[PDB]
């Protein structure tokens, strides 16, 4: 009878915890079987298994020492995959991280490495492991593993095909028998599911061309070991071409036979299609989901009659039951009233379920954005056969532009100019934008309050309001004195369903006084009839603008911020009503189409056009503070902003109320005292810029995101010209009333919107040599 | 992350919890944490890093330590404390905002985890009424059941402005039977008034008209 | 990106003494063009006349007389689905009288006798024949890696004795041209079945395998191989598609010991000495004694190809970088000295009427005699 | 995290002692409707502890060993 | 004035052979069965059903068939009152 056993070196289970476990304890008569009882449950553990038993008397000292605990923590080798993935496929596998690691482990879990590494698609021949005990009971492992890097190591084969080449059934593939990268189309490594799919695709291709009979293929992926021998041999067998006859349905629904059999009516002698008939389903499938039955049945069987070669399609269709949604329960949406969430659903609780109607409020909240998540999940509620809940999972991330500039001046205190454009306003749904700038003489106000929601229906009602006192002043005058007050509103209403359009009201007020040199300026004066002088500048002009403001807008954008096979169209148009001290027409049009070349939408071609042509009314001309401008912004990338376009041409002045001396050359006293050509932005009444981008995350970039960062590499033309121009004043100077200015910049832009701050690189280097421009090849917008 | 002896790295810890240096703590108790996790002060310091979590506003991470404590050891006699701070903690994912700072535009964000928080409130008021934590549950439970009667009050106020009104039906039947209690309900029943007398349901409306005007003073 | 592998690199060359300076390096070529593409071409030499291919659909007849061009084919079609209709031959080459049987991964095996005239007869295999054809008195043998083995007669070509092997899930490029022995094939296959068939009607004589290959266990990938069993006096010795040598020693019939010894690549028997490669890529030497090894060597390690061949107790290997490791005066005698080519080698070297011919990985037959 | 503040304080307002008082509705002759059918109900025989931020919320003490 | 809306649709899809099939007496399960779980019930009071169709397209009309149902204690189906358009 052992009666006083104590257990020393422990120290990761309590002597009585140990005591316990082991199924042999004080108070019990301890035999040979006892003693093979402790050791066999020392033995099948599976954990740890240290065998020192020795009883001799009444005290039993069991002697086990413990590997545990270790932390193997140390990934070194990685050069293709992330330590991070790597604990991933250790964890979520079900091999997760506390460990304990007996003498197998160590070996085992090499081999477990090695074989993830055999699954990505590569090898890796070595894999040592140091130990490196701290002395508590606490170890971490040295895992030293050695890449042999392969993925796409390829020689397709397809032997048994007699009515196709090699090359054209290779092309679909998602695995690439060895070509350049700049055949590429989104993603091409080498995995057993690329395998799949391409043996899937082999086959659609066989079933759309009419090859019926053939769903047998054998598949042998034979590999030279060596990292670059695999080998994919697809050996198949074609049947014949088989012709399409007929089709019959075995339909089971409230009645709808007459459009389902004018949905599947095949006109004579067509080929069989395997997609066709899989579209033929789908849209049996979508003709009940319209009317409710959204869970719908539709088994498709062909029948082979062979020595005719004869099909019959014979789909048999059972709809379910009719009335379904319960709750619309959106979860995730923390910082945004639900209620701008379920403005946006046009499938309504309390009705008929219908697929299009999820998938169009799908797409309506991805084309509001403000967040990033496809779900429409509809779960059915516990215990009914009717009642499904239907359930979105938005993932918010803020949008919303907080611009902050401080500094820098000298002889000027330092500015405060603060930029926060908030769509969707995180409190709300409304869209405010502020640009408040203070820069020492310049006091730029800009208000921007938007409701997207005004009524049930979608009517916005935004207003705008700019106070531009714009001096850009030396002293106190003489100096271009600008005054604008700017009020505008602009109830816009949504119909043709993806079709805005907006009418609004607007009061700008100019106030311009000591006007500057530029013979522009004064053309608008003679165009407006007070006669100006032409050597001084005490010039005062007064005016008011009642525009009436109509915009037209229309938005398929299959994401919010990021498009992909999207484009929108954006018309913007002036028109001053009768009753104004000024009078012009002016329109603007932006075209934003996203097209995207490959599938899985990683590469997408941008095309951005706009058109801007704006002239006065008869008998007047379009007034200079409305002329277009370029570049340095999202519209001409290589250029200063507000650069492009025609450069006014000073006249002279020895005197303007003390025309300041020192300053204001080209054709001031100080300067030239005779006729100056003068180069500076003055903008044309019209515009053209046209840009293609290329959206490609190179494989040079961590995609871990697709939502933080886009990588344009882009072509953009731009030009702005008058078309109110001559040569009777002009005549030495460049004439500007041809497009002929065209810009030709291309550069890369890394566009990294992490909300609130984004690293915009935009070098662009501009090569098409025209005089008189002014460049830049570093652009950091915000 | 030093190598001090035990005694010393916790004393440490504890004065910069009590002095408010809510990172810095947390990257020692995460230490003494992984350095051994057995112990008596291996339990006392898990406590004291979900409260450390709690304070510091990493809520993910405050969830998932709780919900790991409470799955490691479910009998323990802080466990009144465990499922406190997951209901606080999920209370704290409800009003944790701009907004929610603020003070104003809230109670029909998300609720699911308020909805949460009330399961877990609900859940220590009824294991264990005799506690020190049981009165400030129960004012949780009371706050977060006005909370869900809003956010249900909101969205039916949406569908009323917006024509569904079966769905208004549907949603303030579910505030009535879910709960009848908050002054939200008593602020909605109009809205079944209206919505029977607008879909013509007549006997229907004038029912819901006379619990309306027996319920108002 | 694929490329940053910083698995061990190939060994350099050892000391350059040789007692046999390569007297004769007669080369001949078509320009092609196996590139890269891992397959098992070589010249075969029947009658000092050197039938060689490679992958474009080019058969260039030579002889060993310097080497002038002889009946030079090509084989591809330009009716039906393409012009030209570019095909591949990852084939075996082999000569039976005057008829070049040639096997090719398109599914395809031509045998053109030019021996009458030019009979091109096509036979249309299942799968794509990738060994050696095997010609047995009266029928050639086709181990094509859809794990088929079919057997055809000569002249027409007529599918028969079409046994079926099993195959694993990485179907590996194991090639086997099944040696013929009393009657028996003794073909490999991709999983470690070393099956035996004596032909009655297909009939297969073998419950029993090598249970280690690739494909169910991998191991180290280096297990690239083409395996051949060879039948000496009533022994099979089998050395099937990763290491473990087994033999298998016929009385009346299969009858099996498998003395492990793996490391496989091919090998040569000679009476009572073995002289084979290793995965590992060492020259080990085998003495049948149970297989007591002899020559552990390490020079070579991890050169993409090497692949022997002996005649005149002078052990020929080629190896990729387009060098020749010539053994000799057998140990302690190891080192080498041949660089024929900047191409390469990844296919057998022949040796037969005291010529040596190897072809190239581009460029088609270089003969190196002493 | 802190800046002099926050020791009796929950991230963002708190309301807890402003509720609103649970009262439930008065029935008409015969109009009852299910008081509950779900979780959402409170035990009243419960109090009185340490209500709103003045109590422990900090890790209780316990005996080291 | 807005020149176009949505078009709303609210629960309880009929259609004339739907609300024909039923008659009295039928048990509610089978009720559930032929027409669909009613997600517009009266909780307070008699176990009623009622059954409502409405449609609203683009500013014109109304579209309001109900069918109301009386089950009872045990749940027979009695007294049913089916208005059509509004």
């Amino acid at each position: 009878v052992v009666k006083d056993i104590h257990f020393e070196g422990l120290q990761r289970v309590a002597v009585g915890a140990a005591l316990l476990s082991m199924p042999v304890r004080t108070g019990d008569t301890v035999n040979d079987e006892d003693i093979s009882n402790t050791i066999r449950a020392l033995f099948a553990t599976g954990n740890f298994e240290d065998v020192r038993v020795l009883r001799d008397g009444d005290t039993l000292l069991v002697q086990v020492k413990e590997r545990p605990t270790i932390a193997s923590i140390t990934f070194s080798g990685n050069k293709s995959v992330k330590d991070d993935m790597l604990k991933q496929n250790l964890e979520a596998s079900g091999v997760r991280v506390g460990e304990s690691l007996d003498r197998t482990t160590i070996a085992d879990i090499e081999k477990g490495l090695e074989d993830f590494y055999y699954s990505v698609g590569k090898y890796s021949a070595s894999v040592k492991a140091v130990v490196t005990p701290l002395p508590r009971n606490r170890v971490d492992l040295k895992l030293v593993f050695q890449e042999g890097v392969s993925a796409e190591i390829q020689q397709i084969n397809i032997v048994g095909n007699h009515a196709f080449t090699t090359d054209e059934l290779i092309s679909h593939f998602q695995l690439r028998d060895e070509v350049p990268w700049w055949n590429v189309v989104g993603d091409r490594k080498y995995q057993k599911q690329k395998l799949a799919g391409d043996l899937e695709t082999l086959r659609s291709y066989y079933l759309d061309r009419g090859y019926a009979r053939f769903n047998i293929d054998s598949t042998q992926v034979s590999l030279t070991p060596d990292k670059k021998g695999i080998y994919v041999t697809v050996n198949i067998t074609e049947g014949d071409q088989y012709k399409l006859s007929g089709v019959e349905v075995s339909g089971n629904l409230a009645g709808h036979s007459a459009e389902i059999e004018q949905l599947t009516k095949i006109e004579p002698g067509e080929l069989y299609n395997g997609t066709k008939v899989t579209k033929m389903e789908d849209d049996i499938k979508k003709l009940l989901g319209r009317y409710g039955y959204a869970y719908p049945r539709v088994q498709s069987m062909p029948e082979i009659n062979d020595a005719d070669k004869t099909v019959k399609l014979r789909v048999n269709v059972d709809a379910g039951n009719r009335f379904y949604v319960r709750k619309i329960r959106f979860e995730g949406n923390d910082t945004s009233k639900d209620a701008v969430l379920r403005r946006e659903m046009r499938q309504m609780e309390g009705a008929w379920l219908g697929s299009d109607l999820v998938d169009q409020g799908k797409e309506r909240l991805n084309r509001l954005g403000f967040f990033e998540t496809v779900d429409t999940d509809t779960q059915r509620v516990p215990g009914s056969p009717d009642q499904v809940d239907v359930v979105y999972k938005v993932k918010e991330r803020n949008t919303g532009s907080f611009n902050f500039g401080i500094g820098y001046g000298t002889e000027s205190g330092v500015s405060f100019q603060a930029g926060v454009q908030q769509d969707n306003w995180l409190g709300t749904g409304y869209a405010v934008g502020i640009n408040g700038t203070k820069n020492d003489y310049q006091t730029y106000a800009e208000l921007s309050v938007t409701n997207p929601y005004f009524t049930v229906d979608g009517v916005s009602l935004g207003g705008r309001l700019f106070y531009n006192d714009f001096q850009a002043d030396d002293a106190d005058l003489s100096d271009y004195t600008n005054k604008s007050y700017g009020t505008d509103v602009t109830l816009g209403f949504p119909i043709n369903e993806y079709n805005s359009l907006r009418a609004g009201l607007g009061y700008v007020h100019n106030s311009l006084s000591n006007m500057q040199p530029q013979v522009a300026m004064w053309r608008y004066l003679y165009s407006m009839g007070e006669h100006p002088s032409t050597s001084d500048q005490d010039n005062s002009f007064k005016t008011d603008d009642f525009t009436f403001n109509y915009g037209w807008t229309y938005n398929k954008l299959d994401r919010g911020y990021f498009p992909t096979d999207g484009s929108r169209v954006n018309l913007t148009g002036k028109v001053t009503i009768p009753g104004s001290d000024n009078e012009y027409y002016k329109v603007t049009l932006d075209t934003a189409t996203y097209v995207p070349i490959d599938d899985d939408h990683k590469w997408v071609v941008l095309g951005r056009t706009r058109w801007g042509y704006g002239d006065g009314l008869g008998g007047k001309e379009m007034p200079f503070y409305e002329n277009f401008y370029a570049g340095g912004s999202s519209t001409v990338r290589g250029f200063q902003s507000n650069t492009i376009g025609p450069k006014a041409v000073y006249f002279p002045h020895q005197a303007s109320n003390y025309d300041p001396d020192y300053d204001y050359e080209c054709a001031t006293q100080d300067g030239a005292k005779d006729l100056c050509k003068s180069d500076d932005a003055v903008g044309g009444n019209a515009m053209a810029v046209a840009s293609l981008e290329f959206i490609t995350p190179t494989p040079f970039i961590s995609d871990k995101y697709a939502n933080s960062v886009r990588t344009s590499f882009f072509w953009d033309m731009g030009t702005v010209w008058d078309t109110n121009w001559d040569s009777s004043q002009y005549s030495g100077y460049p004439d500007y009333s041809d497009p002929s200015n065209i810009r030709m910049s291309a550069g890369i832009a890394l566009q990294w919107m992490s909300p609130l701050g984004p690293l915009v690189f935009s070098y662009a280097q501009p090569f098409k040599k025209y005089d008189g421009d002014k460049a830049e090849q570093f652009q950091f917008n915000i | 992350v030093p190598d001090n002896p035990p005694n010393e790295i916790y004393a440490t810890a504890q004065q910069k919890l009590q002095d408010g240096n809510w990172r810095q703590a947390i990257t020692q108790l995460e230490a003494l944490d992984n350095r051994y996790p057995f112990g008596p002060y291996s339990q006392q310091v898990q406590l004291d890093l979900i409260y450390a979590y709690y304070k510091n506003a990493d809520l993910p991470l405050a969830q998932a330590a709780i919900d790991r404590f409470i799955r490691l050891n479910p009998t323990h006699p802080n466990i009144d404390y465990v499922m406190y701070m997951r209901g606080l903690t999920n209370m704290a994912l409800d009003d944790s905002a701009l907004q929610g700072f603020f003070g104003v535009d809230r109670s029909d964000r998300d609720p699911q985890h308020a909805r949460a928080a009330f399961s877990d409130f609900s859940k220590l008021v009824r294991g264990y009424p005799n506690s020190q934590y049981t009165t400030d549950a129960t004012k949780r439970l009371v706050f977060l059941k006005d909370r869900l009667a809003k956010y249900e009050y909101s969205v039916a106020e949406y569908y009323t402005e917006r024509g569904a009104w079966v769905a208004v039906v549907n949603r303030v039947e579910g505030m009535l039977r879910d709960y009848p209690d908050t002054q939200a309900t008593r602020d909605a029943l109009p809205l079944m008034e209206n919505a029977y007398r607008q879909m013509q349901m007549n006997a229907q409306a004038e029912k819901v008209a006379k619990i309306i005007a027996a319920n108002s003073s | 990106f694929n490329s940053e592998e910083d698995v061990v690199k190939m060994s350099p060359l050892p000391t350059v003494e040789n007692q046999f300076t390569p007297t004769t390096a007669w080369s001949t070529s078509v320009g092609s063009g196996i590139g890269n593409f891992y397959s098992n071409l070589h010249p075969a030499l029947a009658d000092n006349v050197v039938y060689a291919a490679d992958r474009a659909g080019l058969v260039k007849a030579l002889n060993a007389d310097d080497g002038k061009e002889i009946w030079s084919v090509s084989l591809a079609e330009k009716d039906g689905w393409f012009s030209k209709e570019p095909a591949l031959l990852s084939g075996g080459v082999t000569v039976s009288g005057g008829h070049v049987y040639i096997g090719s991964e398109k599914a395809q095996v031509y045998a053109l006798n030019t021996s009458d005239g030019t009979v091109a007869w096509q036979t249309k295999v299942a799968g794509e024949a990738l060994s050696r054809p095997v010609v047995s008195d009266g029928l050639v043998l086709i181990h094509t890696s859809n794990g088929q083995l079919q057997a055809l007669n000569e002249a027409d070509g007529a599918v028969k004795w079409t046994v079926n092997l099993d195959m694993p899930s990485l179907s590996l490029r194991g090639e086997s041209a099944p040696t013929t022995a009393f009657g028996a094939a003794v073909v490999g296959g991709d999983n470690g079945r070393v099956s035996a068939v004596l032909m009655e009607q297909g009939q297969m004589i073998w419950q029993q395998r090598i249970s280690q290959a690739t494909g169910s266990t991998e191991i180290d990938r280096l297990s690239d191989v083409d395996t051949t069993p060879v039948v000496v006096n009533g022994v099979v010795f089998a050395l099937a598609y990763n290491g473990n040598l087994t033999a298998l020693d016929l009385r009346s019939g299969q009858i099996m010991w498998k003395r492990e010894l793996g490391s496989v690549n091919d090998f040569i028997v000679d009476g009572n000495r073995i002289y084979l490669v290793d995965q590992n890529d060492r020259v080990m030497a085998l003495t049948i004694d149970g297989g007591v090894t002899l020559w552990t060597q390490s020079d070579l390690l991890h050169r993409l190809l090497t692949s022997p061949v002996l005649y005149n107790g002078n052990l020929v290997v080629g190896d990729s970088e387009g060098y020749l490791h010539w053994i000799n005066v057998e140990d302690g005698r190891f080192v080498a000295q041949q660089k024929v080519d900047s191409s390469g080698f990844q296919t057998e070297p022949v040796a037969a009427d005291g010529k040596l011919l190897i072809q190239a990985k581009d460029g088609t037959v270089y003969s190196i005699t002493r | 995290s802190s800046d002099s503040r926050y020791k009796r304080q929950v991230s963002g307002d708190e309301a807890y002692l402003e509720a609103a008082p649970l009262a439930e509705l008065h029935a008409p002759a015969g109009m009852i409707l299910p008081v509950t059918s779900g979780d959402y109900a409170i035990p009243v025989t419960n109090g009185s502890g340490a209500v709103g931020k003045a109590l422990d919320i900090r890790p209780p003490a316990q005996p080291l060993a | 004035r807005v020149v176009y809306r949505p078009d709303i649709n609210q629960g309880n899809y009929l259609t004339a052979n739907d609300v024909s099939k039923i008659r009295v007496g039928m048990t509610q399960q089978q009720v559930a069965y032929a027409l669909g779980t009613p997600l517009m019930s009266d909780p307070f009071g008699t176990n009623t059903w009622f059954y409502v169709f409405r449609q609203q397209p683009g500013h014109e009309g109304v579209t309001q068939q109900t069918l109301t149902l009386t089950f009872n204690s045990s749940g027979v189906l009695t007294n049913i009152d089916n208005k059509p358009a509004l």
